[PDB]
């Protein structure tokens, strides 16, 4: 029965109240909880801040070495077997614009240089 | 007993053994596929007459 | 469970005032307020 | 006749939240699915006329909602293909729920008010969706989020409903933040709000990391995904809106509107996403969280093929439009098969005669999450992993992604109906009216229309790659689904520890995040106004 | 719902059968679990028993309460979620 | 002009020659006449005339009333909210003192004269004093507080007002004068930065609005603090550019620390008076900042700003002074379950609290992106500055929302047919300014 | 406890109210009550029908004097059969329908 | 990249833009790309039956250009030395 | 052990480990049929060690135990819906009567309701 169910009601407050106690969550239901759930009290299955951090350290060499290895270690003739897409001269002059466009690592292209500065473009505007 | 009376086949030792290799032939797969379809990518050109009559003896 | 008669379209099994708008209590013999 | 979509939409909500009183229960169990069938044949209307047909439509409501000095916006919509496509999936799926809530919701009190709430929340979507302009857009966004903020803390006298709703309404606060950064530089620079003069070949990265920040908002990514798993507390028929279609859909229906993102964030965020998705729905042992820990993985493909190819934001759109459907199932089922058991972990659920539909609608929305052939979610799955081979990065995350999704959705279908009877001998009982039938087979006629009608343009476009490259996908998931029958043990129990935490992102926020808050709260007032200045 | 007694007695008589010490006669409404021959490892699975039987959840200072047949059902007709 | 300022110096004529038994009628008529005069007056009142639309003298320099774009709308604003200040409120003495306090606040906003503006806004000093320290419910802390404060910072304008007449030969602000001078400069700036809380000087305004009524705080949220903004657009930034622009790194240090700080002692706050009246002194930092930029954009969005929060804060005032009444409490973690309790006014508390979120369909949300376009147009790390902390308000919010929705509850506390009367205004008001028509 | 007076006034406990579910009768709340089902609700909900049907042909109307199709459709589209405003398709080759 | 000379370009922008096709689609197989967009566009739900000639070609067309390509970064890489 | 389990007496607190061992097998079981073979292993784990006398042996197996439990608990806690920490515990709370309400609140001193200006 979703409606009517009982509910166990919060003891009244007979003692001097902390001064921090609205880090606690009482809305006159008996399990009251923290504001926000693992800032004190009960840890869900009794893992430490400690303990996440050390399987994450476990973890992220395994999940980041695939993306290294192309990121960094391979470069743009060794990424793939082919190149990009090859587009006749007035399309493939437009889509070089696109600074996050697919066509600026055509390595064939002899204004590779300049597509590969405009990719690493500017960080924030000028003016 | 995962399923008894389903599908007792899990409990087999035969399906947990197709099921393993199944996992390591897939994943393991997964990681050398690269290099080996970058090579048959490269070689579909490499050794195509028409395209590198070089290379053909 | 299900409706009340049977029927989707019955009339409403509830009469009177669902609340109090405002909290004001209807005039026995319909006096306005 | 475009507006008219909206127009029933928020007069459901007007007529149910506040004319409830005369329309009565009964009358929301009309007026609601009623209006929003009526919305459907418009917006089938809409997705025939710009779809297929290609005619775009502007409609623009009113001019000057904005005019100060140079600043100005008007209320318009423009409904492109994008706009149509998502419009049609959002209309179906929220009729679908809307179907659903009559019986389900007949045991909660305030049924007029969740059914008002439901299609307010359908409106802005569609508000969201067919804007011309950012800030119509921000609009549909903000009235999505408050929408969830007052349906996820529907039980309020739950401490963990309200604070769950606590959670999404901050954690959205800050992506919006960004979003608004971010819309503040393309007025500046461009001269306007509109989609159209908002185009820039050439973007500085900051516009490029404030769009992406606040886009993983919505779209739950990493270190924003706190708020997804907590969206559990309220009602199932939101949980299917907002996995679905509304607010987690959003934030790549804005990558994909404007193609401001940078290949090498989008593609790193969404592998890790998904393999965290797929490693967090692993240990979950409530059928409501796995759903949404798969909903997670899903986001994480969809914005992981954006860096692939120019193709990736149709890829995505189609992935995203294909998930909104057996997704919107997944929890519709498990929400009737709650009920039915009175319970909400996966252990107790068992074999039990039932309905030949639901079982049935089950089993295609778990096939179609899992990657089985020649099914919607198949071809939107394939196109994504088969063209993000070239990332070599990315591919091998989706893979193992792909292994992991097939392992705990093959699970899920072992222990809800494989598995023998695992709860109590007590008298438990929900009976299924045609109203739901109808919304299951309103889902199965979506799913079983996007074979036929397909995805994309580019869905069955050649990727020239080796069959053994292509038909990897299936043998990784077919793995997958034969280890998760088997129910093996594939993590120690360390590492199942740190799944079932969640990676403890929520437990760093609490103990470092949270308190220096609360300590810079501390000085500001305690230290220092009620403090050094003030007198004795 | 309010669960008379009567029903109560034969649900906990019916759980208290299955241990196998246990002979059938010696159960009776009002029985401690030693005369019964049941040991404290014992009356800690009838107490979990008894939580499947009833579809509770006996909190354990509750439960280190319950050591005969009579208060066992005692506690499941207080219980107002008892099924 | 001349009839909003006949009505003005009538409403006070009027409790004089009152029978005192009919003084809350004739109030109330005498403020709804009040408000006609003010549309009448934005009636006569042409765009065609650019500077000022119209200027009025009545014999000297001091009686030179004038309105602008300001102006006009703060008095407009003033005289719209001062009917629901009238019913709220009982007592011959009560009405006597907010009758006096609205005619010289009113008659501030369109004095054209530092002088008299000076010699208008400090009038109701004694007001506030003897308001706020009222016998049972008041504090004679707050009542010191708010005076002290306002008497030092006025006697700084004041006597770079001197300067000015002295040097210039006139402080009107029709006669233009441009001063490069710091020290006066300063003067006509800590009364801004005083009157508008700006940290550390936003001490007197909470203590204030605890202990005053509910009349009382709604025109002191409402009107007083948006005079900041007349003074600047009329008597400090024509004449007090030069200093503006080279003390702006100064001036964003001060107003972003303000916006800061006071969110983060919001979050400290128990009390619903308070954390309303912390949530208007983070709303006031980014009005000064955008007029402080002068630029087009900063003075429209922060007059439109400024017409926001004086729709939004006396509405949530309101809600709060009649929750008080219905429980005699205004602890958040006494008030429990008041979505059941009060659906009513839930709905209200709900609908306001969003609209000092600055949600889309608000007044709030178009003003601050006016706001924000400004702060954009000087810089874009300005913007940025104040769009990330805006998360603490939301944090704040949810909490006390989250804390009253659920809970335990024995108490019908939901608001009666007089109550509704009260805020109807407001809620048309919100939504009209919301869709557009700000 | 003896029932007030007013609550004559007040309307009886509905069917789908469960019969364990206590609430307070008195309590006013624009989006109904806790169960509702009011004696008339037929009524109520055909003329809120009539009042979304006279709504949406005010919308259409306005819909229709503001849709704007600036590009030909590729093919015929509904919307040729109420709005007089489209342009005449155009197919992929360029051929005028 | 010389050795591997472009192929002639069918389709001319006057058609691409009649039919709408995206820039991102122009790519020396326009022509067949406009025949396979007519044609799903034309049957919306049996596509996948009767336009399978026209994907065909395309395919067929795409993977001669994917042969050039791979061609290409042959000759470049070559030509560089690496292999 | 948290304070509550040490303050407990021997008996006890072996039941306590018992009944917490139990619960938390069926918290890390997939299904039922996982449960019953477990729990008899449970059961001849404890009853290895019953006949032990040497006090020092048996507080080395107990705190064993003990850590044993603390580390395996469960992120997931299995407990049934209308139970504290269950999903629909206080979803509709039944609500009590003997409720505060004021009938006809405008109407009571109408005209002079208003906050006052009280004066020495
Ligand atoms: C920022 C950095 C962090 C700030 C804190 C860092 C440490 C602060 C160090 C200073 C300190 O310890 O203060 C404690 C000390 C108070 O002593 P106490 O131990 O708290 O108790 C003694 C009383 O009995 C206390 O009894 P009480 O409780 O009854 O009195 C309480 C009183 C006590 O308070 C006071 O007495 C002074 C309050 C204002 C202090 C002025 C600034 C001092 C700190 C700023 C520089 C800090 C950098 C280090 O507080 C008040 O109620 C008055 C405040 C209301 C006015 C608010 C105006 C704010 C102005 C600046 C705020 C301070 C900056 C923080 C926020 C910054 C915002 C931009 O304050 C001072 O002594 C003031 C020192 C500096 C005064 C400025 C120089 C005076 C000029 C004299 C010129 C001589 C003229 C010669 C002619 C003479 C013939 C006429
Ligand atoms: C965009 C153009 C069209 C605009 C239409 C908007 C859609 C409807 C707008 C109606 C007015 C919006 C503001 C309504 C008042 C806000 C309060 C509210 O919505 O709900 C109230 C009460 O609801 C009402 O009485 C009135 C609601 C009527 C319809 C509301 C639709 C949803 C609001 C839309 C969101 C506003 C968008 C603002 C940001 C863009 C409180 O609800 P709860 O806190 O959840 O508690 C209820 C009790 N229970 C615990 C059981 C759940
Ligand atoms: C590094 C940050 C990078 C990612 C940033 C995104 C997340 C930032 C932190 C998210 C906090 C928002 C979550 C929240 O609302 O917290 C509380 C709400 O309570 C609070 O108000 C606590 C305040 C926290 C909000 C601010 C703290 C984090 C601030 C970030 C940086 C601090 C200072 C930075 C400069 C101001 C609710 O949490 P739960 O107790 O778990 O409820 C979930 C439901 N269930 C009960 C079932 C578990
Ligand atoms: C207790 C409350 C119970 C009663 C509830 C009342 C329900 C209210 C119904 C919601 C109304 C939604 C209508 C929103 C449109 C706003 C209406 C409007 O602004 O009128 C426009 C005319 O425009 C319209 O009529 C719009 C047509 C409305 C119907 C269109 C379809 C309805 C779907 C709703 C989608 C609206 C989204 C707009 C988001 C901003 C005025 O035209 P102008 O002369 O140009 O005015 C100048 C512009 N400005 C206001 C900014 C100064
Ligand atoms: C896949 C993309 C990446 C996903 C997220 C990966 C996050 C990786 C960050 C964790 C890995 C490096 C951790 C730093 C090394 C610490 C190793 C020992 C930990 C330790 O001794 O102290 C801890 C400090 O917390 C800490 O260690 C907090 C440092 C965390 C840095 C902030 C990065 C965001 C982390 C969010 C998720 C990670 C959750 C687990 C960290 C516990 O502190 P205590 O409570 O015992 O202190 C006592 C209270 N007086
Ligand atoms: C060449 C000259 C060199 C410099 C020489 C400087 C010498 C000192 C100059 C200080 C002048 C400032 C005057 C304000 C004094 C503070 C208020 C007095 C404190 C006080 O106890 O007042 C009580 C309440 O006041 C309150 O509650 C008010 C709280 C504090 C008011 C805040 C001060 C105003 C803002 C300060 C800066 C503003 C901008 C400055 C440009 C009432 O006391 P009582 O009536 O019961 O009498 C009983 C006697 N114990
Ligand atoms: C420490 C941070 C500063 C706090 C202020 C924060 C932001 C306030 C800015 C308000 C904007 C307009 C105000 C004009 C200037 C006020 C203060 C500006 C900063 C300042 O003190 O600059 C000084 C010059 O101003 C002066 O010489 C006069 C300073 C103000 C005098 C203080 C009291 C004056 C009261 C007069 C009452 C009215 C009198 C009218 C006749 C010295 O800077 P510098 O140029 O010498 O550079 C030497 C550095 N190496
Ligand atoms: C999910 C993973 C589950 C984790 C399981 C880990 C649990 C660890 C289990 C092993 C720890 C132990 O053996 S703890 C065993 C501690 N050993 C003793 O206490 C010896 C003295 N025994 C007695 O006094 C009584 O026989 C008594 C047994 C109290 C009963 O009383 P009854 O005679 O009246 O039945």
């Amino acid at each position: 029965a979703g409606a009517g169910g009982p509910v166990k009601l919060s003891p009244p407050v007979d003692k001097p109240l902390p001064y921090n106690y609205d880090f606690w969550m009482d809305n006159g239901i008996y399990p009251g909880q923290p504001i926000y759930d693992g800032m004190f009290g009960s840890m869900v299955g009794n893992m430490s801040l400690e303990y996440m951090a050390k399987g994450w350290l476990v973890l992220l060499p395994i999940l980041s070495a695939p993306f290294v290895y192309e990121h960094c270690i391979a470069d743009d003739v060794t990424r793939n077997p082919f190149v990009p897409r090859q587009y006749p001269s007035e399309v493939r002059e437009f889509l070089a614009l696109f600074k996050n466009g697919f066509v600026l690592n055509d390595y064939s292209q002899p204004d590779y240089e300049e597509m590969k500065r405009r990719q690493s473009g500017l960080l924030t505007p000028i003016y | 007993t995962v399923m008894a009376t389903s599908l007792p086949i899990v409990n087999h030792p035969a399906f947990l053994f197709v099921a393993g290799a199944l996992t390591g032939f897939s994943l393991t797969y997964a990681i050398t596929s690269h290099y080996v379809g970058r090579k048959e990518i490269e070689n579909l050109v490499k050794f195509d007459p028409r395209y590198f009559p070089e290379y053909t003896k | 469970s299900g409706h009340p008669n049977g029927s989707f379209w019955s009339e409403g099994t509830q009469v009177g005032l669902n609340g109090f708008k405002y909290g004001e209590i209807p005039l026995p013999n319909g006096q306005p307020r | 006749m475009f507006l008219l979509a909206v127009y029933f939409l928020f007069f459901s909500a007007i007529a149910n939240g506040f004319f409830g009183r005369y329309l009565g229960v009964r009358g929301s169990q009309l007026l609601g699915p009623s209006a929003l069938f009526l919305a459907l044949l418009c917006s089938g209307t809409i997705f025939y006329e710009v779809c297929i047909q290609g005619c775009s439509t502007n409609i623009k409501l009113f001019e000057n909602f904005v005019y100060s000095n140079e600043l100005n916006v008007s209320a318009s919509f423009l409904y492109d293909p994008l706009a149509a496509t998502m419009t049609l999936t959002v209309v179906w799926i929220s009729c679908a729920v809307h179907a659903y809530q009559n019986l389900y919701m007949r045991g909660d009190g305030s049924q007029t008010l969740f059914t008002s709430y439901l299609s307010a929340f359908t409106g802005f979507m569609l508000i969201l969706v067919a804007g011309q302009n950012l800030v119509m857009l921000f609009i549909g966004w903000e009235g999505i989020g408050v929408c969830s903020y007052l349906l996820i803390g529907y039980y309020g006298s739950r401490v963990s409903a309200v604070k769950s709703a606590n959670k999404s309404l901050i954690v959205n606060k800050i992506s919006d933040g960004f979003l608004l950064g971010s819309m503040l530089y393309l007025w500046f620079y461009t001269g306007s709000f509109s989609y159209c003069s908002l185009a820039t070949f050439q973007i500085p990265d900051v516009v490029s990391i404030l769009v992406l920040l606040g886009a993983i908002g919505k779209s739950s990514q990493l270190f924003f995904h706190v708020w997804l798993a907590d969206a559990m507390e309220g009602p199932t028929p939101v949980s299917a809106l907002i996995h679905a279609a509304t607010l987690v859909t959003a934030g790549i229906y804005v990558l994909c509107k404007l193609n401001l993102h940078s290949q090498s964030a989008v593609g790193i965020l969404g592998a890790a996403t998904a393999l965290m998705g797929g490693l967090f729905g692993l240990a979950a042992n409530d059928l409501k969280r796995v759903i949404a820990f798969s909903t997670c993985s899903q986001l994480g493909y969809m914005m992981a093929v954006l860096s692939t190819c120019d193709d990736g934001a149709d890829f995505a759109m189609g992935h995203l439009v294909s998930h909104a459907g057996f997704k919107a199932t997944l929890f519709l089922s498990a929400g009737l098969s709650i009920a039915k058991e009175n319970n909400n972990f996966l252990n107790r659920y068992g074999s039990r005669q039932g309905s030949p539909t639901l079982s049935f609608a089950t089993t295609i929305a778990s096939l179609n999450l899992l990657g089985f052939p020649e099914l919607g979610g198949f071809y939107s799955k394939e196109s994504i992993l088969n063209n993000a081979y070239i990332n070599q990065g990315v591919s091998i995350i989706l893979t193992l992604a792909t292994f992991l999704t097939a392992f705990y959705t093959s699970k899920v279908l072992a222990q809800l109906y494989l598995f023998p009877y695992g709860n109590g001998r007590q008298q438990k009982s929900f009976d299924i009216d045609a109203t739901t039938l109808i919304c299951f087979g309103l889902l199965l006629s979506e799913m079983l229309l996007r074979i036929f009608t397909g995805s994309s343009l580019s869905q069955n476009m050649t990727t020239n790659l080796p069959a053994h490259i292509k038909n990897l996908p299936f043998w990784v998931a077919l793995s997958g689904a034969l280890s998760g029958l088997a129910t093996t043990n594939l993590f120690s129990s360390n590492f199942m520890r740190f799944f079932g935490n969640r990676g403890g992102f929520d437990v760093f926020y609490a103990r470092k995040c949270s308190n220096v808050f609360y300590h810079n709260a501390y000085v500001s007032y305690t230290l220092l106004d009620r403090g050094f200045l003030k007198l004795y | 719902h309010g669960l008379d007694r009567d029903t109560v007695t034969e649900r906990v008589i019916h759980v208290a059968k299955h241990f196998e010490k246990v002979d059938p006669n010696k159960i009776t409404p009002t029985a401690t679990f030693e005369e019964l021959g049941l040991d404290s490892l014992d009356t800690v699975e009838l107490v979990m028993a008894l939580e499947e039987e009833f579809g509770l959840e006996i909190p354990d200072n509750e439960a280190d309460k319950i050591t005969t047949m009579a208060d066992a059902i005692s506690y499941v007709v207080s219980n107002p979620l008892a099924k | 002009m001349s009839l909003y300022l006949f009505m003005l110096f009538l409403q006070p004529l009027s409790l004089s020659f009152v029978s005192r038994s009919f003084s809350k009628i004739s109030s109330l008529m005498m403020s709804f006449a009040t408000l006609w005069s003010a549309v009448y007056m934005w009636f006569t009142s042409n765009g065609a005339n650019q500077t000022f639309y119209q200027v009025v003298s009545w014999g000297s320099d001091w009686s030179t009333f004038g309105v602008c774009y300001t102006s006009l709308y703060i008095s407009l604003l003033c005289a719209f909210i001062f009917p629901i200040c009238v019913i709220l409120v009982q007592g011959y003495r009560a009405l006597s003192i907010l009758i006096c306090i609205q005619t010289a606040v009113s008659l501030s906003i369109v004095s054209l004269h530092m002088l008299a503006f000076y010699a208008l806004f400090e009038s109701s000093l004694l007001l506030f004093f003897i308001l706020i320290g009222r016998r049972k419910y008041g504090s004679l802390s707050a009542a010191y507080n708010i005076s002290i404060y306002t008497f030092i910072s006025a006697l700084g304008f004041l006597i770079s007002a001197f300067w000015l007449n002295w040097s210039f030969g006139s402080v009107c602000a029709l006669l233009p004068n441009e001063e490069a001078n710091s020290f006066v400069a300063f003067g006509i700036f800590i009364l801004l930065w005083v009157k508008a809380p700006l940290v550390p000087f936003h001490l007197w305004l909470p203590e204030a609005h605890v202990y005053a009524p509910t009349a009382g705080s709604v025109l002191l949220a409402g009107v007083l603090l948006k005079i900041s903004i007349v003074g600047l657009h009329v008597f400090f930034l024509p004449i007090c550019a030069s200093s503006i622009v080279k003390a702006f790194p100064l001036i964003l240090s001060i107003c972003l620390g303000s916006f800061i700080f006071s969110s983060f002692s919001t979050l400290k706050q128990i009390d619903l008076k308070k954390i309303v009246a912390y949530s208007s002194i983070s709303h006031m930092a980014i009005v000064f900042l955008s007029s402080a930029t002068n630029s087009g954009l900063g003075i429209q969005g922060a007059v439109l700003y400024c017409i926001a929060h004086g729709l939004i804060s006396p509405g949530l005032f309101l809600l709060v002074g009649i929750l008080y009444k219905n429980t005699n409490t205004k602890l958040v973690f006494y008030l429990r379950g008041l979505s059941q309790q009060a659906p009513v006014w839930w709905s209200v508390w709900v609908f306001f609290m969003l609209g000092n979120l600055a949600f889309p369909l608000f007044p709030n949300f178009i003003a601050e992106v006016v706001c924000l376009s400004a702060l954009f147009k000087n810089h874009e790390l300005y913007a940025y500055a104040f769009i990330f902390f805006s998360f603490v308000g939301t944090v704040y919010s949810s909490t006390v929302l989250g804390r009253l929705k659920g809970g335990v509850s024995s108490q019908c506390v939901d608001a009666s047919r007089l109550d509704v009367i009260s805020w109807n205004p407001l809620v048309l008001a919100t939504v009209v300014t919301g869709i557009g028509y700000m | 406890v003896p029932e007030p007076p007013y609550a004559k006034y007040l309307a009886n406990k509905s069917h789908y109210c469960p019969p364990d579910f206590h609430y307070s009768r008195e309590i006013y709340a624009p989006y109904g009550g806790y169960f509702n089902d009011p004696k008339g609700w037929r009524t109520n909900t055909a003329i809120a029908t009539l009042v979304m049907l006279a709504g949406a042909y005010a919308v259409f109307c306005f819909g229709n004097a503001r849709e704007e199709r600036l590009r030909a459709p590729k093919g015929w589209i509904p919307s040729q059969l109420w709005n007089d405003n489209v342009p005449t398709p155009v197919d992929y080759r360029g051929k005028v329908l | 990249a010389d050795r591997f000379p472009p192929p002639k370009m069918v389709a001319t922008q006057e058609e691409m833009d009649n039919a709408d096709i995206p820039y991102k689609y122009r790519d020396y197989c326009a022509h067949l790309i406009i025949d396979f967009k007519e044609c799903r566009y034309g049957h919306p739900l049996t596509w996948r039956i009767n336009c399978a000639h026209e994907l065909h070609h395309y395919n067929k067309c795409s993977y001669i250009e994917f042969k050039r390509r791979v061609a290409i970064a042959i000759e470049e890489k070559k030509r560089r030395g690496l292999m | 052990a948290s304070e509550a389990v040490l303050r407990l007496p021997h008996k006890l607190r072996v039941m306590r480990m018992y009944r917490t061992g139990l619960k938390e097998i069926v918290n890390w079981s997939y299904g039922r049929h996982e449960f019953y073979p477990r729990a008899n292993a449970l059961r001849m784990e404890f009853e290895a060690n019953k006949e032990l006398s040497d006090r020092e042996q048996i507080r080395k197996l107990v705190l064993h135990g003990e850590d044993l439990l603390a580390r395996f608990r469960h992120w997931e806690p299995t407990i049934r819906s209308e139970f504290v920490g269950g999903t629909v515990y206080g979803v509709w709370p039944q609500h009590c009567k003997d409720v505060k309400f004021v009938p006809n609140p405008a109407y009571i001193d109408e005209f002079k309701q208003g906050d006052t200006v009280l004066l020495y």
